Order: C-alpha cells, then sequence, then structure tokens
RNA sequence: CGAGUAUUGCAAUUAUUGGUCGCGCAACGAGGAAUGUCUCGUAGGCGCAGCUCAUCAAACUGUGCCGAUUACGUCCCUGCC
RNA sequence: AUUCCGUCAACGGACGAGAUCCAAGCUGCCCAGUAGGUGCCGGGAUUGCAGUCCCUCCGGCGGGGAUUUUUUCCCCAACGGUGGUCGUCAUCCUUCUUUUUACAGGCCCCUUCUCUGCGGGAUUCCUUGCUUUUCGCGCAAGGUGAGAUUUUGGGCAACAGCAGGUCUGUGAUGCUCCUCAAUGUUCUGGGCGACACGCGCACUACAAUGUCAGUGAGAACAAGAGU
C-alpha cells in the first residue's frame, strides 16, 4: 500500500496542508487575533504570515500521533532556547491563547477531535486526505528521479 | 476461587533486610493456597545530601556527599484473604516498609 | 531569605542545612547519617 | 532577488517625520528609528501598514511613507493595540500613548524629574547614575568609570 | 605493576604447596581450584592468584622455578 | 566496490601523489566519516582514522557554542562537490594531492637548557606531516571565511583548491614552506 | 492472526548505544522490502543516519542484504548512539533468524562480512556525559586557580 | 563603525561591491556571467563583487528556473550549478 | 627538492628533553649513486610515527645523534 | 529604560520575580603584559535535573545532548619522593 | 607503588601501600515478575496499468540478422536461474469492539527487551615478542578477548605534623564580659546590597562559524500530597 501522515515530509506536505486550509478558505484566524508573537520567547514572530495554519498543520500532525494531547503538550512542542542576556543560554516560553485557539480551530475544521473532550486525536477523514494530499505532492520533485522513469 | 490480587509491597532502607523478610512470609503464606505471581521490584530510589564540612574562616571551602538508596520489591497474589491475614501474623522488623493491598 | 527556619537541632538560621523537612546544623547533620542511612556516594 | 535594473528604487537614506531612514535593512529598523525611547516602529504598526522585506528599507518609497505616517498616529485607530502602548496612564492625560519624537523627550524631562525628586535611595539609584540593582553596586560602572562622582565641601 | 603481590604470591605458592600437583596450567580450572581450595575473600584475588597459579605452574611445569619444590 | 566520496569518486583510481608520506595516512575509501573510536593516548592509534575524519572534527570551535562535527560534514561535501566541478578533480583527487603538497618534511626542534632557547634540524615524520598537513589546511581555510563573513563555503573549498596546486595564495602552504624554510634557516 | 501470503515466522533484538534504544523484528513472506518508521528504507528519507547504516549493503550490492524485512522502531538521543544501536540489533536479527532459518556457512558469511565493516555491533561507547566532579563542578577541569 | 572599538590586536579585512541593489550591470553581467564559469556557484557571483553569494545566489535560482545553470543537489541550500549545456 | 627516500627503520627511540624527538635509523630505499639500499643513516625524527615509516629525507648524509 | 498588566511577601519602599510593548546602535568586533585550567563518547560545547527557595542564582550538586589534537613522551621547565 | 624478586644482622611482627568497599561497563535467565515492562491475539483493504509479478539479462542446447565471423553485437524461443519497471522477505485501512461517565482492538495470549534481586566474568590467562638470571620477580606487543591497565570512577585509608581555620553550628566548652534604666528579649525600623576605584572568580557579548522566521516524530537524571 502506501505513504500515509506516517510516510510524508511536511516539508512539502504541511507546506501545501497549509494551503489546503489556506486555498479553500475553511478556517483563517480567529477574531480576538491576526498579529502574532512567535510566543512569549520573541518578537520578531512568523515571518510566515501562515503561521496559524501552519500550526494548525502542526496541532494536527501532533494529534494524529500522539492520540490525546492535551493543551500543555501543544505548550511544549512548541519548544525554543533563549539568550537572555548577560545571564543564561535557557530554554523559552510558549503563547497559549493562539495555542488554544489552534485547538479550537482544527476541531471546527474537523480534523482535530476533542479526544475524550480533551486531549486531541484525529478525524478519519483527515487522515485518508492528508495521505491523499501526500500522494499527489510527492511525485514531481526539483530534485532526482522518477517523473521519467 | 475468589482471589484477591494481593500486593504485597515491601520498600526498605536497604534490599538486605526486605529479601528476608518478602521471602519467608511469602514461603509461609504459600504452602498452599497463596499463589503468587514472581515478585517485581519498583526503582530504588536514591536521597542525596553533599554538605559544606569544615568552617574555614579559612582553608578548602570544600564540602562532602552522604546517600540512602531505598529498595523496592513487590509481590502480587491471587490469594485467600483470610488466609492472607492468616499468614500475617507476623510481628516484623523496621527498615522494611510492607505494603499489603488488595486490588484487582 | 534567612529569618523563619529556626533549625529543630538548633533553632538556627544560619549553620541549618536546610534539605527535605530537617532542620540541624552542618555539624548536626555530619553527625547524624548512620543512625538515618545516608552513606558517603561521592 | 530580482533582475531589475534599477537605481530610483535602489533608493536611500531619507529622513522623514522626524525620523531617520536608511536604505537596505530587511525593512523593519530603519523603520525603528528616532529613539529617545520608543518611538513607534511596534514593529507591528508599520508592519500591519503593509510594509515589508518586499520593499526593505531601501526602496523606499513615498507612498509608503505616507502610509505609515498615517497608521502610526493613531496606532490603535488602525486597531494596531493599545496595550502595548509605550505610554498607557500618562499622568496629566493619565494616559495611552504611542510616543513619537521630541515629545517625548519633553516627556523625559518632566516625568523623570518629578520621579525622581520626592525621593528615596531606589529612586536615587536609577537616578544619580546607577543601575537600578545589582546588590554588590561599584562593581557594575564598569569602564564608564566615573558614576558621577559627589563630594558637597 | 603486574606485581603478583606478597600476599598473592605466597597465595598461589601456598596452595601448590599445600594442595600438591594437581591444577593445570590453564587459569580457568586453576581459578576454580582458587576457590574451591581455599576460603578466601575477593574473586579478583583468587583470579590473580589463580594467574598465577598458572604461571608458577607453567615455569614448575618447565622446572624447580626458583625456590619451589615437590 | 570501493567505496565512493559522497557517493560521486572513486578512491582507487587515485593514490598518494608523494614519494613517502603515502603510507601513514589511512584512507579507507567510504561515503562519510565520524562514529565513536578512541585513539588519542597512544602514537599509534591516531592512524587509523583517514584523513577525511581529522577534517571532520576540524573545522571548528568557539569559546562557548559548539560541538557541532554534525554540520562539518555536510557543508564539505558541498565544496568538494564545488571543487570537483571546479578543477574537475575526484576530491581524492583533491586531498590526496593537497595533502602530498601542503606536508613540511623538516622542521626545526627546540632543545632547551635552562630556559635558554636553541634549536636544531628535525626532521618531518610521515605521520608528523600527516598531522601537520591537515592542520595547516584547515588552519588556513578557517582563516579567512572567518572574521567578517568570508564565508565558510566559499574560503575552505578555495583553500584546498590552492593546496591541491600547492598555491603559495593559502596560509597553509604559507606556513608549510616557513617551517621548511625556518629549519633551514635555524642552520 | 495476520497469514501474509501463507507467512512463517519471526525473531526480535534491540539495539541500545547509549542512552538511545531501537527495538527491531525480523520474518519472511512474498517479496522485498525492509522497513524504517513504518516505510521501505531505500525510500526512507533522513540521510543522515539512513546513508550511515547502509554501506555494505549500498557501496556493493544489496541482494546478498536486503533478503528479509526487518522492521525497526525508535526512542533514544544518543541519535547516532541509536544508529549504531539501531545496527547491532540488526545484526542481532540476522543471525538469530540465521541460526534457525539458515545454517552456519551462510550465517556465519554475513556475520563475517558484517563484522568486517562493523560499526560496533558488540561494543559500548560506555558514556555518553560523566559524573561530575563535584568542587569544580565539571569532568576534568577546574575552578581557576586565582594563584594570588 | 560608529562603533570606538570593535576590532582586535592583528585583525584587518577589505571591502565587497556586493549589494541590495538593482543595476542595468548588474543584471545583464548576471545574465553573461552565469552562464561562463563551468561550474557556477553563488559564491563565485560574490567573488565577481556585483551582487553577493546571497541574493546572487537567488540570482541564480531565478536564472536555474530558467535553466541557465544547472541546479545540482536533489533539494535547495547547499545547491550549485555548472553553467548549463 | 630532496627527498631522499628512507625508510625509517628503526626507532632508536626519545631524546631531548620535551618528549618530543626521536633519533631514528633510516635505511635509504635507493640512494643516488650507489647501490639501492644497504645505506644506512641516522636520522632524528619528530614524534608521531613509527620504523618501517618512510621520511622525505632532506639532509641526507646528515646523520643525527644528541638532542641536548 | 519608559509607561503598562500579572504574581511573591506582613512589608520591597536598598525596584522580590515575571509580564508587555516600545526601546536602545552604552561597553562590547573576541581583549595587552600577563594569565587559568586540561590528554576519552572524552576536552569541550551544549543544554537539563536537584536544592537554596515566601519570592529570587550565572552558586551549589547532579543529569543529559552533542562531540575531538598530540602527549603518550620526556624530564627539561616547574615541582614532589 | 613500602609493588615484588633478590640481595642481604636481622629476625620477626604491626598499620599504612597492596588490599577492601560503593559505584561502572558485557550477561538466550544462571535468579523472579510486571493488572506503572515488550510480542502473532480483532475485524476489514494493498498504494504514474511502465509494480506486487514476470524471468536472454546470463548460461546450457539453439536460430535469424548485423558483425573484425574470436561465447563480437542486436533480436529471439524453450529451459533454468539471474535479470526486468517504485512498490506486496508482505503493505494498508478500520483501530475490533467498546466503556452507566474523560474510556473506547483482539486475545488462546507470549515472554524477550522494563524495574531490580542472584550470579557471572580478565588471569597481563594465551600467543608471540625482550633467550634478561643459570634460575627471576618481571615487562611489551599480539590473541582469544563485552571487557585488558593497580580494567572503570569513586569511597576508604598511615604516621607525625600545621597556637591554620574552627566563638558563624553546637543543648563541646576555659578564662573573660552584660543580665533589664543589659549589648538579654522582643518590637519597630534600619543596615551589611551604600560607587573614585584595585581586585578574585563567574556569566555574556562582540556574531554567519551568525543573528531572525519557521520547521525537526530528539529523554536523561531526577523531583512532589507533614503533624
Amino acid at each position: 500500500k502506501g505513504a500515509t501522515l506516517r510516510d510524508v515530509h511536511p516539508w512539502r506536505w504541511v507546506k501545501i496542508c497549509s494551503q489546503h486550509f489556506k486555498q479553500e478558505g475553511k478556517m483563517m484566524v480567529p477574531n480576538c487575533a491576526e498579529i502574532v508573537k512567535t510566543s512569549h520567547g520573541r518578537e520578531r514572530a512568523p515571518q510566515n504570515p501562515d503561521w496559524y495554519y501552519i500550526r494548525c498543520a502542526a496541532v494536527l500532525r501532533a494529534v494524529y500521533l500522539r492520540p490525546g494531547v492535551g493543551y500543555g503538550g501543544l505548550s511544549k512542542r512548541f519548544s525554543s532556547k533563549k539568550n537572555r542576556g548577560s545571564r543564561p543560554e535557557i530554554t523559552t516560553r510558549a503563547s497559549k491563547g493562539l495555542l488554544h485557539w489552534c485547538c479550537k480551530s482544527l476541531t471546527k475544521l474537523e480534523l482535530l477531535e476533542k479526544c475524550k473532550g480533551a486531549g486531541h486525536r484525529v478525524t478519519k477523514l483527515g487522515r485518508k486526505v492528508a495521505d491523499t494530499i501526500a500522494f499527489k505532492i510527492a511525485l514531481r520533485k526539483m530534485g532526482a528521479e522518477t517523473k521519467a522513469k | 476461587q475468589e482471589t484477591q490480587r494481593v500486593l504485597v509491597k515491601m520498600t526498605s532502607r536497604n534490599a538486605k533486610a526486605v529479601e528476608n523478610v518478602m521471602t519467608e512470609l511469602l514461603l509461609h503464606a504459600r504452602n498452599e493456597k497463596v499463589v503468587l505471581r514472581g515478585p517485581v521490584r519498583l526503582p530504588t530510589r536514591t536521597l542525596k545530601v553533599t554538605t559544606r564540612k569544615t568552617p574555614c574562616g579559612n582553608g578548602t571551602n570544600t564540602w562532602d556527599t552522604y546517600e540512602l538508596k531505598i529498595y523496592k520489591r513487590l509481590v502480587e497474589l491471587r490469594a485467600p484473604t483470610e488466609l492472607v491475614k492468616k499468614i500475617t501474623s507476623f510481628p516484623i522488623d523496621a527498615g522494611v516498609d510492607v505494603a499489603i493491598t488488595i486490588p484487582h | 531569605g534567612k529569618g523563619s527556619r529556626h533549625c529543630v537541632i538548633c533553632s538556627n538560621q544560619k549553620a541549618v542545612i536546610r534539605k527535605y523537612e530537617l532542620n540541624v546544623c552542618r555539624q548536626c547533620f555530619r553527625e547524624n547519617a548512620a543512625n538515618i542511612g545516608f552513606s558517603k556516594l561521592r | 532577488m530580482s533582475l531589475t535594473l534599477q537605481s530610483e528604487s535602489f533608493q536611500h537614506i531619507v529622513r522623514l517625520l522626524n525620523t531617520n531612514v536608511e536604505g537596505k535593512r530587511k525593512v523593519p529598523f530603519a523603520l525603528r528609528m528616532v529613539k529617545g525611547i520608543g518611538i513607534r516602529f511596534a514593529y507591528m504598526v508599520c508592519k500591519k501598514a503593509g510594509v515589508d522585506v518586499e520593499r526593505r528599507a531601501g526602496t523606499l518609497s513615498p507612498e509608503e511613507l505616507e502610509k505609515i505616517s498615517e497608521v502610526i498616529a493613531d496606532p490603535a485607530k488602525f486597531k494596531i493595540p493599545e496595550w502595548f502602548l509605550n505610554r498607557q496612564r500618562d499622568p496629566k492625560t493619565g494616559k495611552t500613548e504611542h510616543l513619537t519624537s521630541s515629545m517625548v523627550d519633553t516627556r523625559l524631562r518632566e516625568d523623570l524629574e518629578r520621579l525622581r525628586k520626592i525621593r528615596a535611595h531606589r529612586g536615587v539609584r536609577h537616578a544619580y547614575g546607577l543601575r537600578v540593582r545589582g546588590q554588590h553596586t561599584c562593581t557594575s560602572g564598569r569602564r564608564g568609570k566615573t558614576v558621577g562622582v559627589s563630594r558637597t565641601k | 605493576g603486574k606485581i603478583r603481590t606478597k600476599t598473592v604470591k605466597r597465595a598461589s605458592k601456598q596452595i601448590v604447596e599445600k594442595y600438591f600437583s594437581k591444577l593445570n596450567k590453564d587459569f580457568y580450572q586453576n581459578k576454580r581450584i582458587v576457590m574451591d581450595v581455599t576460603i578466601a575473600r575477593s574473586k579478583k584475588l583468587k583470579n590473580k592468584i589463580a594467574g598465577y597459579a598458572t604461571h608458577i605452574m607453567k615455569r614448575l611445569a618447565r622446572g624447580p622455578v626458583r625456590g619451589i619444590s615437590l | 566496490k570501493a567505496p565512493k566520496l559522497f557517493n560521486k569518486w572513486s578512491y582507487e583510481n587515485l593514490q598518494t601523489t608523494e614519494i613517502a608520506l603515502n603510507d601513514y595516512i589511512t584512507r579507507t575509501p567510504t561515503y562519510v566519516p565520524h562514529s565513536a573510536g578512541r585513539w588519542q593516548k597512544k602514537r599509534f592509534r591516531k592512524a587509523r582514522i583517514p584523513i577525511v575524519e581529522r577534517l571532520t572534527n576540524g573545522l571548528m570551535f568557539k569559546g562557548r557554542g559548539n560541538g557541532k562535527k554534525l554540520q562539518a560534514v555536510r557543508l564539505v561535501r558541498h565544496t568538494l562537490e564545488i571543487i570537483h566541478l571546479l578543477t574537475d578533480q575526484n576530491p581524492i583527487q583533491v586531498v590526496i594531492d593537497a595533502v602530498s603538497k601542503g606536508a613540511p618534511r623538516e622542521d626545526s626542534t627546540r632543545v632547551g637548557a635552562g630556559g635558554v632557547v636553541r634549536r636544531q634540524a628535525v626532521d618531518v615524520s610521515p605521520m608528523r606531516r600527516v598531522n601537520e598537513a591537515i592542520y595547516l589546511m584547515c588552519k588556513g581555510a578557517r582563516e579567512a571565511a572567518f572574521r567578517n563573513l568570508k564565508t565558510l563555503p566559499e574560503c575552505l573549498a578555495d583553500e584546498i583548491v590552492n593546496a591541491s596546486k600547492g598555491s603559495s595564495n593559502s596560509y597553509a602552504i604559507k606556513k608549510k614552506d616557513e617551517v621548511e624554510r625556518v629549519a633551514k634557516a635555524n642552520r | 492472526s495476520g497469514e501474509k501470503t501463507h507467512t512463517l515466522k519471526q525473531v526480535q533484538t534491540f539495539g541500545k548505544k547509549k542512552t538511545a534504544i531501537a527495538v527491531a523484528t525480523v520474518t519472511k513472506a512474498p517479496q522485498c522490502n525492509i522497513r524504517i518508521n513504518g516505510v521501505p528504507i531505500s525510500q526512507i528519507l533522513p540521510e543522515t543516519l539512513r546513508a550511515k547504516i547502509m554501506e555494505a549493503v549500498k557501496v556493493v550490492g544489496a541482494r546478498y542484504f536486503s533478503r528479509l524485512r526487518v522492521d525497526v522502531r525508535v526512542r533514544g538521543s544518543g541519535q547516532v548512539a541509536q544508529a549504531y544501536a539501531v545496527r547491532q540489533a540488526i545484526a542481532k536479527g540476522i543471525i538469530a533468524y540465521y541460526q534457525k532459518y539458515h545454517n552456519e556457512i551462510e550465517k556465519a558469511a554475513l556475520k563475517d562480512k558484517y563484522l568486517e565493516y562493523d560499526k560496533f555491533l558488540l561494543i559500548a561507547d560506555p558514556r555518553r556525559c560523566e559524573p561530575k566532579k563535584w568542587g569544580r563542578h565539571s569532568a576534568r577541569t577546574r575552578f581557576t586557580k586565582s594563584y594570588r | 563603525k560608529k562603533a570606538a572599538k570593535k576590532w582586535s590586536k592583528g585583525r584587518t579585512r577589505e571591502a565587497l561591491q556586493n549589494a541590495v541593489m538593482f543595476d542595468k550591470e548588474t543584471m545583464d553581467k548576471l545574465m553573461k556571467e552565469v552562464p561562463k564559469y563551468k561550474v557556477i556557484t553563488p559564491s563565485i557571483i560574490s567573488d565577481r563583487l556585483k551582487i553577493s553569494v546571497a541574493l546572487a545566489g537567488k540570482g541564480l535560482q531565478h536564472l536555474c528556473r530558467q535553466g541557465l545553470i544547472r541546479l545540482v543537489s536533489c533539494s535547495s541550500k547547499f545547491r550549485v550549478y555548472t553553467r548549463a549545456a | 627538492d630532496q627527498a631522499q627516500v628512507g625508510v625509517i627503520i628503526k626507532v632508536l627511540g626519545r631524546t631531548g628533553s620535551r618528549g618530543n624527538v626521536t633519533q631514528v635509523r633510516v635505511r635509504l630505499m635507493a640512494e643516488e649513486g650507489s647501490p639501492e639500499a644497504n645505506r644506512t643513516i641516522v636520522r632524528n625524527v619528530k614524534g608521531p610515527c613509527k620504523e618501517g615509516d618512510m621520511l622525505s629525507l632532506m639532509e641526507t648524509e646528515r646523520e643525527a645523534r644528541r638532542l641536548r
């Protein structure tokens, strides 16, 4: 058989699935937001304006895999380290409003589901669609072999 | 029978004393209706203490560390409760906490 | 912060090792490791 | 990068809205300019007006400038938020302000002298010339060596 | 220093001395032997004894090595 | 099938272009370097590592902030690739050669008595030479890329580029020369 | 209970190397692949380690090698140390399957060839990250001596 | 620099002509230099001082999506080029 | 160029007082103007290496004794 | 560093700490004469436990992740038997 | 190695050094489990058709064509096996079901990775290499060899010695002070944290070797609910 989300590079795929939520106009930003700090760790923040999709892509990436991943988990996958100043070189802070948005939105997108009203785990449909997407992107590469085999 | 998963959990200030405990009770309890699936032992917990020694004022401000590892042994039995209680008539020493629990 | 410990061996804020509900002076701790069971690790 | 051959978009270095704007820049810190103190990029205000790397500071379009000038001084008119707003409770308006320019200077003088004027150790510590902490305060002042020095004799 | 200590040498010796002959030149049984003909303390020490016992025999095997006999 | 350098170069269709250096260098044909393996504290061990592994460590350190052995190998693969496209040469045919040129065969020895500093002619070991060579090549490379972004991707390549030529234009060959000169200077 | 084109039989090994631990399964059924993180290895894409682990098949030919599937799952940094662990487990998988599913001369060759290009099938890079030296709070080194 | 210090005991480095800009010569040159070398790298563009290896490399990508130079690694970043045939 | 290639034949040992130098007996491969081999020279090396190994002899007849 | 919000504490007013957004081009482009430590998954970097702890460490005491020259000698120097 | 031989006006002993001990690395159980370990256990599909499947690609026995006609090359049958164009030493889905309340495969089940208790194992054992002495106590290199060296990191550790330091523990204290219009004690409030500067450690930056925006399926080791 084939290549699902378990088998596929988001480097092409999230970059496309981001677009699945974009291109289609399914969910986008919430009313409360659209500015976006990196999270409490940084000003410079999303050069990619698509961060929330990307986020959604990634919360979704989480949710099929770690079925039942709560709010607090999303804070952690968020990661980073901080050079504070003439001070320690120590790990960073995840902004929860938006985390919580992402959670609200992918479930509204019906790709996420609040498993046991909590930690999210995927919609069936999500992952078939993901695998579908995976194949479409996969084949036509700007690398080496096989659009001509 | 209507077994009881008995968990007799034995945590001890050394591994030493408790194994002695563990074994003998089980031997005693067993013989015969006490039926046990072999003893599993949960992580030895360790207590660390480093101290600033010396009241060097002057001389080396060097520091020394004592430790107490605490050893956990568990055996589970699918056994009779009254029999358990019949064998449970051991006054047992210290340094060996032994807990007995009846879940399933 | 240094005024609420009052070492239960010694009433002391200073000299007392602050560790795991204990309140003994550093010396007192050095004296006690055996009955308690702490043996050198390093 | 583009294959554009242009000289009038290779642009520079212009002082606008009582600021300075250099050429080049990913765009941000040209916009960051004028200090004394936070003057008022917000990053966000300017980024929110529709400015970017796709022009850099170096592209330097007039059009843009007008749009910035417009967005900046009523930042939360542009909904560009007020929860950050370098000044938020004045004390003579008692309020909010995206403070700009020399009026921040003005604001600096007035407020710093009073803030300083009602005195206290803490007060003087930021005021006369110290880092407002460091316990062992003398060590700080490193190679600026002369905090100011004072004697009343 | 892969000097067989005095205590060692004495012991490896001594075991042939009280427990004549037998052995091997093999450490392995001579090892077992060390366990078996003494009531010694640390393994290392037995093995070391053993290694030498193998040794001492190995040159006894070719002689009545300096100071030694049966 | 002697492993081929990054997928893309045979080594057993190269050899050391030196008349003496040739042995010491370890040079098993590969696809990648570094792995675990305690050489260090004995003179012998150092040998088994081939040339490229030495390279794999060799590009960097920082006061605080390094360890990134990982990196070095990818970029290097890229400079070499280019270099192959730049000189047409196999990077074996580049390194081997570079080595063969950049390795000084006589150096000056310090034999000091009571703090007084005299020196004598010491004939550089083939192993010492490899050690030297590697050390040297990269040192110069590292030199440019450094300070004001002369670009490690640009510089390293440019160094080795000059090393297989044996160019003057390389801090490496500068030192290599200096040392042979200097030993001949010392006496 | 499965049955995969009427299949017959597995063996299991683990690799740990430093902190890092991977666990491996070898078994036969009706063609050719060998899968990492759910998908065939000629097809798995971290180059980083992948390219580190293949070389005996890859420089020389895979037919001697890709003879069976090994399905593998991972937890462990020591990322590399994990790699070396994986291979080791793999090696272990090969032989155990082979003791039973072949005979010695192939079991011995496979091994021989393996050992011959071995990245530490049977050894430990014994540590990762050292017990401090207290006082100095370090591993060999030392708070400066300030001399005087 | 504006900095009073910010410079060591021995180190010295001179300036390049690479920039953000848009220039007739640059663009046109780029078209004639991007063929020119047998291997074409972003770095060599930088080295011919008109445009640095960064955006010049983009110049190479956006000449190489026009095929002018052949993108080698089967991916991005540390791709490189050779002149096209 | 005078590479004269002589094989380090013997590591004679370490002299000097830095632990750095080693005296070595080298047996020439061919020595210009003589039957190849069987011409012995002592050169004194710098560390890393061993006997059997091939030095590209620069001051070839200049044999080395004392490193003091 | 400036308003601005949250938290500690009886009390911070010798800013307890955070937070926020602005905001900086301080010094500082890697540091002289000098100079400190160091020879194996380790130097070393890199990070994290663990406690001081109302509240607060760059400390403390660990943990990890990553990951190496030649030295292996020499006994000079500098020092101990 | 105060480690041994050996020599030897000592002889004999002792504590140190050995040595020990904790911790450390290898361990089809050689210890016993896991209802806080790991496994066929469910039920259903296989994702550019050039693939799972098939076999001149090769060779044996052949034929045609081209050919320097020599197993020269192409095409090609049968045969066999390689070979063949991504994939089925088997891939996927659906998690089978399903739970009177944050759970939602299967299990006859299967012990193997998991804690942690037992217990192994290296001896320079061996080979070879220094024919040392005549013998040697030894030593190197190489081997078996997870693991080779006083194996690992410690812990322990002699004897004297140092008005060190130790009034900042001490409910160890001389001698020696106050004892309440005390410097006790509480309380309050302060301070030790005050900046010309001289230092000692640390920490950080100065930077593409970097910075930024984002993206990465990375576990140590080890915490916590007092009466």
